[PDB]
């Protein structure tokens, strides 16, 4: 052989259990004796006559295998050794199979690894004279977890009680486990339909057909359905639904997503795992919402008086959809005459000659056609003020919000029935509530003014006020720029002050002057502000004494600070 | 006076030597030794001025016995000796120090000196490191185990000289022969380096969009001592530097090592800069320079197809037959996606990369040898908008304040075509009064926000629409603001 | 030709030596012990010489133009040396699998190439070392049919 | 302990301060049987009287040449050499090894049976060489080569430089083999002022060869460019039965076996290497020409 320099046996065995023993003899063929020692290889451990028969006792064998060689420096010979264990009976046993078409599956526990080439094998038992037996082999690399017989028993014998066995053969000892029996009904899991395809019926986004193909002997079936807005996805189930069903009552104009699973029967098979899920959209619907319109009445002539059409559709049932097309119509109600328009922008103006009255409608032209067509009767701007209501009032305990409240009209407040309120954007309100919330589309810090219309068929009312959400100081105030003596009186004339400085309403104006040289409290006069006005008079002062002027403007939050200063002797 | 320090030992296998010290003058003084065997038979030598005497095996030596020497200093008409000894020759050797060039490795604060030597008997192993400054100072090695023999020492931040020594000790822990002499020395280099600014040029690129590079020559000066030559523990070895072109990377890593101090051609695109200096250990320290980017005002033609799957964007190159690489890189973004091809068209599928409305640097580079950075050209790189432009191109908050009775100011905030640079052209604002019977256009420059209206007729009820407009497709009209005095 | 193949067959063997030299460290793979078994016959170093290195007469794939009555003998003798050798890497092959020792494997590219060869010229622990030393002197052999065959057929 | 050449004999003698030399005794090559006197070179005076005398030999002093002598007539005269040993450890120190721990250098240009040898001595005052095949079996492979102990260039090391000695020796086979069995063994013996030294060393011959650089260097610019080169005449003929692998350098690069590679210059010079294209010889040195 290849030990030509002697010769090398072991006691007992070259394979040897854990934790036993070894005796190791190194001889020579007649006419120093070192023994190395490896793990995986790898060298961790080291060490005439007598070495004509040299007899050792090696034991602690780590786990693995080891190479032991006998070398005297020239090698003598040596053994390869392997240790390991009997393989554990193997616990959790667990088979599977996939639909109408798959042979059987299983699975098992093998335990801890014996570092030796071990076998197993898979027995399968059941009435009528059924039987399987299959083999796998494990090594280091290779682990027997799962496998597959490659027989497929057919399912529609659902009346056998069957029997599986795993079985484990090593070199040093045999190992089994507990014959498990099964049900056939358990390990059948039908696989999940496919074709699942939409068809759009009933020419609406709240009506649709699935349709799908599967094992026609599938007596149930259940149906995932969500779209983006919620997490939680829809359920719903169905016995016998025959590869059709119709889905009713589906919110229109959304992407879902679609998932379906099989079960064969009741009592017997198991449930599917998820399909692939279907990214649809849902069509369009003609909307059925009414919109308000706007109108402004700006006076260019009594024969072509200008009349403004303003609409703002935000909610997703009047403008739900693609939305291009606005066909607005408008009527004469005196005299028979109407007009026609395309627009595809929110505001559009035409001039009408200002005799008659008006009826303004306007159309929401989307994929599938128009919705309603909305329509407002058009009055004067402003009618007696025999309907006017006391001064309204308004009110903000938030940075974002605005209550208004308005005392019901001197007469009564029974032959209005509906008021439109506006700053311009527009909201209504019924005459049964007291106040209007209105929170949206404002902004604080500036100056605004709110109106209310009281809508009537014969002749409107009309109120309207300036304020604002929340104001602060003023940042500084105007100039005097003009003082003009006439008459016997002093007028004061300005510019108006630019709006970021204000930062709100400004509610009044304090004029203070003094002569030159009191310095007591300069006497004070009180102006206040209203929009058209930009002169103050103030009455005549001493004669050949020089004079300081000064002003503050103050509002209900804060005043600006003290502005420019006059000096003026008369 | 006289000799004195009588030592005589043995320098190699085969070998002996002998040597002592002398006090008084060296004019006309002989100096002769003897040695006397008791088997009584006696050999003596001499050398004058010389004190190296050199002796072994084969002149007459008893070596395997007790050999006793004794020395003997003529001068005149005199003669003095100096003490009697007597030892035995094999013991005491003189053992050698580490032959040949002694590797070195460095670590944080450690510097590991490993060498071969011939006797594998471990020797005590001590040291002597100098400072360019001060004088040496001693250190020993510590015992070590051993076909090798290692040595440890503390790392000094500047450079530093060290030399090795030994002596073979007894098997018994106890000093033998005496120290053997000192190797030659080396130098360890400092750790880091120090570097200073080394100097760059600037200068406006060419019409076809060209730089030119010529790095300054200089190099520090390290302290050394008068010992510390011939190795790069005196000076660096060599200094380089490292171009990186991170413009076109379809192709594979382009980074160029340049010796110090030559011409270079670089282009009008974003580089790396690394000046480094390869020291004994290899790379100390860098100086890092990064070159921004720019554009060429010169804007030449470039034609664009997008949509459905394919998107091809068109020009008339220079010259056909070469590679060409081309860059779409969204500006805005932070470069998440990088998208570029390595092919006037090219063409290719369509992805959500390129189709958003944002800036695309479009990065045109000319190339035949990917390994050399002087051919790559700056031909083009441009600012697309992509997508529908004129949704982008609607202004927003449409702002107008009365400012006298017959002028009126109105503003607008910058649109996201302001942002991508030399598209827009200019905005046409739209005066229309309700009659329907008098309306204007005004052109406004892209550069400004304001416009003031004029020529208008008081107590009339007014509406304004703005729009911006690119070079090639018109603006959407922005919502109406209804205004009047 | 069997020119190609011979090429692949000494690449196949230089790549399965410098594999068996890293994984076996230990092993009796170095001192290098060479026994040949080739003993027994011996014409591959007495036939396969030039016929310009021929000087004492007492000691297909083949070109018509190198046509020699003392060539056919070196082809032989390489014939039935690399059948017995083919033979004993089929007892190797089998015996290095059928324990559980799996660290080192022998793929089938001298196997192969030898079977090409032959096709296309007419018509426990002991195994491991016998191995090596089998590719040790199978090295020096395999450079000497290469060296002769470049020779007769060039 | 034995006649290293008729009438010489040579001893070994542990080298040790603390241990006794070993007893030989010698006798005069005379049938004349009286009182002689026997003489050294290293000690004045006979010694010894009789004609067999004893002697303790444990250092250098008692090794050389002893004449026998009687009146004014020398009977014969004999030699006496050391062989020094270190404690287990054959002392080697009339020769140095090479860079590759090796004490003995050979080389063989071609497969013709000849070589050469080289190795390093640190000194060279009357020293004796001697190359013998050491042969046991007799079917090992012989040498009948000559000696010389020629002086060579003086080689450097790691530190000054030294001596090299070489001969040029030759394997005579009485029919060529395709490929070698047996190794090929040899043995030196040196002596300096008396120090014998056994040396000796085994290696094949087909694992120690550098081929020659080639002869012929010629460059056609091909646009391309390329050099041709052909391999030397000192080599085994023909070159299809044994042949070379080249390098190619230019001023870590690539291997070629066909004459004309199309490479460019760098503005650096170019060269390659010679060889044998099976076995990891050593590389021989280049010859080449820039560009
Ligand atoms: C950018 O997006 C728009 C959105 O559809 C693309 O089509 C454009 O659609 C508007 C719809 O209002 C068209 O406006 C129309 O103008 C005519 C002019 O007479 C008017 O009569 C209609 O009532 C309507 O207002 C607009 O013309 C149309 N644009 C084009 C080029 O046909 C548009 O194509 C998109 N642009 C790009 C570059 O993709
Ligand atoms: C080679 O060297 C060895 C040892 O240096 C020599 O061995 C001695 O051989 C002689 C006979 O030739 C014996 O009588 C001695 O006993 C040997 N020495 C020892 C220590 O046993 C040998 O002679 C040398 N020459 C050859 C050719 O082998
Ligand atoms: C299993 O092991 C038992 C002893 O442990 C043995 O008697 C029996 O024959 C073994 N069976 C097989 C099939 O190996
Ligand atoms: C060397 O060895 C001798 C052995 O006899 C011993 O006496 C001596 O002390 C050793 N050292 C010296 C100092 O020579
Ligand atoms: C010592 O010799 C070894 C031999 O391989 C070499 O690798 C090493 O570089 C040498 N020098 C040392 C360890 O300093």
């Amino acid at each position: 052989d290849v030990c030509k320099l002697g010769t090398v046996t072991v006691q007992p065995a070259p394979v040897i259990p854990l934790g036993s023993a070894a005796n190791i003899s190194c001889s020579l063929n007649p006419k120093e004796l070192i023994l190395l020692k490896f793990v995986n290889d790898v060298l961790v451990e080291n060490l005439d006559h007598t070495g004509h028969s040299s007899t050792f006792q090696v034991t602690n064998l780590s786990l693995g295998m080891t190479l032991f060689v006998c070398k005297l420096p020239v090698p003598v010979c040596g053994v390869e050794i392997s240790v390991g264990v009997a393989p554990e009976p193997p616990q959790n046993i667990s088979c599977v199979q996939e639909g109408e078409n798959g042979t059987v599956a299983c699975s098992w526990n093998s335990g801890k690894v014996t570092y030796l080439k071990t076998n197993y094998t898979l027995q399968l038992s059941g009435p009528n004279n059924l039987t399987c037996q299959k083999q796998c082999f494990s090594d280091n690399r290779q682990n027997c977890n799962r496998l597959d017989l490659g027989i497929n028993l057919s399912p529609d014998l659902a009346e056998s009680r069957f029997i599986v066995r795993v079985t484990a053969i090593n070199d040093l000892g045999n190992s089994s486990s507990l014959p498990h029996t099964f049900t056939f009904l358990d390990i059948v899991i039908p696989l999940p339909p496919w074709d699942i395809r939409i068809n759009f019926l009933n020419a609406s986004g709240s009506r649709g057909t699935l349709q799908w193909e599967d094992e026609g002997q599938v007596v149930l079936n259940q149906l995932r359905y969500q779209p983006l807005n919620s997490t939680s996805w829809n359920m719903v189930n169905a016995t016998n639904a025959k590869g059709k069903y119709d889905l009713r009552d589906l919110r229109p104009f959304t992407e879902y997503e679609f998932q379906i699973s099989s079960k064969l029967h009741l009592s017997g098979g198991s449930w599917s795992n998820w399909s692939e899920s279907l990214r649809t959209r849902t069509p369009e619907e003609e909307p059925v919402g009414i919109l308000d319109i706007w109108y402004m009445k700006q006076d260019i002539d009594y024969d072509r008086q200008q009349i403004s059409l303003f609409w703002k559709s935000l909610n997703p049932s009047e403008a739900r959809g693609k939305i291009l097309h606005y066909q607005v119509t408008l009527q004469e109600v005196t005299k028979k005459t109407t007009l026609q328009n395309t627009t595809r922008h929110t505001s559009w103006t035409r001039v009408i000659p200002r005799t008659g009255a008006w009826t303004a409608s306007v159309s929401a032209a989307n994929s599938k056609g128009a919705s309603a067509p909305t329509h407002i009767n058009i009055v004067d701007l402003c009618g007696t003020g025999l309907l006017a209501p006391h001064q309204v009032s308004a009110k903000s305990e938030n940075m974002d919000n605005i209550l208004v409240t308005w005392q019901p009209p001197k007469k009564a407040d029974s032959a209005v029935r509906e008021y439109i309120v506006e700053w311009p954007h527009w909201l209504r309100i019924p005459p049964d509530n007291m106040s209007a919330l209105i929170s949206e589309n404002i902004k604080p810090y500036i100056c605004y003014e709110i109106r209310v219309h009281a809508l009537s068929e014969s002749q409107g009312g009309c109120s309207s006020i300036r304020g604002d959400s929340k104001h602060k100081a003023p940042v500084s105030g105007p100039h005097i720029t003009a003082i003009t003596e006439k008459k016997e009186r002093l007028f004061i004339s300005w510019t108006h002050i630019p709006f970021p400085e204000q930062r709100g309403c400004i509610l009044h104006y304090r004029i203070y002057w003094k002569e030159r040289d009191s310095t007591a409290q300069p006497e004070l006069c009180e102006i206040q502000y209203r929009r058209s006005q930009n002169s103050h008079p103030i009455s005549s002062l001493q004669p050949r004494v020089t004079y300081v002027l000064w002003m503050t403007a103050v509002t209900a939050a804060g005043e600006s600070p003290q502005g420019n200063e006059r000096e003026f002797c008369p | 006076l006289g000799p004195r320090n009588l030592s005589c030992y043995r320098v190699s296998k085969t070998d002996y030597e002998c040597s002592w010290q002398y006090d008084g003058p060296e004019d006309n003084v002989s100096h002769v030794l003897w040695c006397c065997f008791v088997p009584e038979r006696c050999r003596y030598f001499s050398s004058g001025p010389d004190r190296t005497v050199q002796f072994w095996e084969q002149d007459g030596i008893p070596v395997l016995s007790k050999v006793n020497f004794w020395v003997e200093s003529r001068l005149g008409n005199r003669t003095m000796k100096s003490q009697k000894i007597s030892q035995y020759l094999y013991n005491w050797t003189k053992t050698t120090p580490p032959l040949g060039h002694i590797k070195v490795s460095q670590s944080h604060r450690q510097l590991r000196m490993d060498w071969n030597v011939s006797e594998e008997a471990g020797a005590e192993v001590q040291f002597r490191r100098r400072m360019p400054t001060t004088n040496w100072t001693l250190g020993d090695c510590g015992p070590q185990v051993n076909m090798s023999e290692s040595c440890l020492c503390p790392s000094e931040n500047m450079a530093q000289e060290i030399q090795i020594r030994r002596r073979r000790r007894l098997s018994s822990g106890a000093p033998g022969g005496p120290w053997s002499d000192w190797s030659m020395p080396v130098c360890v280099p400092p750790e880091v380096l120090p570097q200073a600014k080394i100097k760059f040029l600037v200068e406006p690129l060419n019409q076809g969009g060209r730089r030119r590079l010529t790095m300054q020559g200089q190099s520090p000066q390290l302290a050394v001592p008068e010992g510390c030559r011939g190795r790069p523990g005196a000076q660096v070895k060599k200094h380089l530097v490292l171009v990186r072109m991170l413009s076109c990377r379809c192709q594979a890593q382009t980074s160029k090592t340049v010796p110090l101090g030559k011409k270079l051609n670089l282009s009008g695109a974003t580089y790396d800069l690394n000046v480094l200096a390869k020291t004994r250990f290899g790379r100390s320290t860098i100086q890092k320079w990064h070159l921004p980017a720019q554009e060429l005002t010169e804007t030449r033609a470039l034609n664009v197809s997008v949509g459905g799957n394919m998107t091809s964007m068109q020009w008339a190159a220079q010259a056909p037959g070469t590679t060409y690489c081309l860059e779409w890189q969204p500006w805005f973004q932070h470069r998440n996606h990088t998208h570029c091809t390595l092919i006037v068209t090219h063409s290719w599928s369509s992805k959500p990369t390129l189709e958003q409305e944002e800036c695309y640097r479009i990065t045109v580079f000319a190339s035949k040898n990917p390994k050399n950075p002087m051919l790559w050209a700056t031909v083009l790189s441009s600012y697309y908008f992509g997508g529908n432009a004129s949704r982008a191109g609607t202004p927003r908050h449409v702002s107008v304040r009365n400012q006298t009775g017959d002028s009126v100011s109105v503003e607008w905030t910058a649109s996201q075509l302001s942002t991508c640079p030399g598209v827009l052209t200019q905005y046409v604002v739209r005066c229309e009064a309700e009659d329907g019977a008098w309306e204007s256009e005004w052109l406004v420059p892209p550069t400004k926000t304001q416009v003031t209206l004029d020529g208008l007729r008081s107590r009339v009820m007014y509406k304004v629409q703005v729009r911006a407009d690119t070079a090639r497709l018109p603006g959407a009209w922005s919502h109406p603001q209804r205004f009047s005095f | 030709r069997c020119l190609s193949q011979s090429r692949n067959l000494l690449k196949t063997t230089d790549d399965m030596v410098k594999t068996a030299r890293e994984k076996l460290k230990h092993y009796s793979c170095t001192d290098i012990d060479h026994e040949d078994i080739t003993r027994d016959q011996t014409s591959t170093l007495k036939t396969c010489l030039p016929l310009e290195l021929h000087k004492n007469e007492s000691c297909s794939c083949l070109p018509p133009q190198k046509t020699s009555l003392m060539m056919t003998l070196c082809l032989g003798s390489i014939y039935e040396d690399l059948k017995m050798y083919q033979t004993e890497f089929q007892a190797i092959n089998a015996a290095l699998q059928n324990h559980n020792h799996q660290q080192i494997i022998l793929d089938k590219g001298m196997l192969v190439a030898i079977d090409e060869l032959m096709q296309s010229l007419n018509h426990p622990y002991r195994v491991k070392m016998k191995l090596c030393i089998l590719l040790h002197a199978f090295s020096t052999r395999v450079v000497t049919i290469n060296r002769v065959m470049g020779y007769l057929s060039s | 302990m034995w006649e290293l050449e008729k009438d010489v004999y040579v001893v070994e003698v542990d080298w040790t301060p603390d241990a006794p030399g070993e007893t030989v005794n010698l006798t005069c090559d005379t049938p004349e049987e009286d009182d002689i006197t026997w003489t050294s070179d290293q000690r004045h005076g006979v010694i010894g009287s009789g004609k067999t005398l004893t002697i303790t030999v444990k250092e250098f002093l008692d090794a050389g040449q002893y004449t026998c002598h009687k009146g004014g007539e020398t009977l014969s005269h004999s030699h006496l050499l050391l062989h020094k040993k270190e404690n287990g450890i054959w002392s080697t120190e009339i020769l140095k090894n090479f860079k590759n721990k090796t004490f003995l250098k050979c080389e063989a240009p071609n497969y013709s049976g000849r070589f050469t040898c080289s190795w390093l001595v640190q000194r060279n005052m009357d020293l004796k060489f001697n190359i013998k095949s050491s042969s046991s079996s007799p079917d090992s492979r012989a040498v009948t080569c000559g000696m010389a102990s020629l002086s060579a260039e003086k080689v450097t090391l790691d530190q000054r430089d030294y001596e090299k000695y070489s001969v040029s020796c030759q394997e005579d086979v009485t029919c060529p083999t395709a490929e070698e069995t047996l190794p090929i063994e040899l043995a030196l013996e040196a002596r300096q002022q008396n120090k014998y030294e056994n040396y000796s060393t085994s290696f094949f011959i087909r694992d120690i060869i550098k081929p020659d650089p080639p002869k012929n260097l010629q460059m056609k610019p091909l646009s391309q460019v390329e050099v041709s080169w052909e391999y030397p005449d000192s080599w085994s003929t023909p070159h299809s039965y044994f042949s070379l692998k080249f390098f190619v350098r230019i001023q870590g690069a690539f291997l070629v076996e066909k004459t004309s590679t199309e490479v460019q210059c760098k503005g650096g010079n170019v060269c390659v290497q010679a060889q044998d294209r099976y076995y990891n010889s050593s590389c021989s040195k280049w010859a080449c020409v820039p560009c």
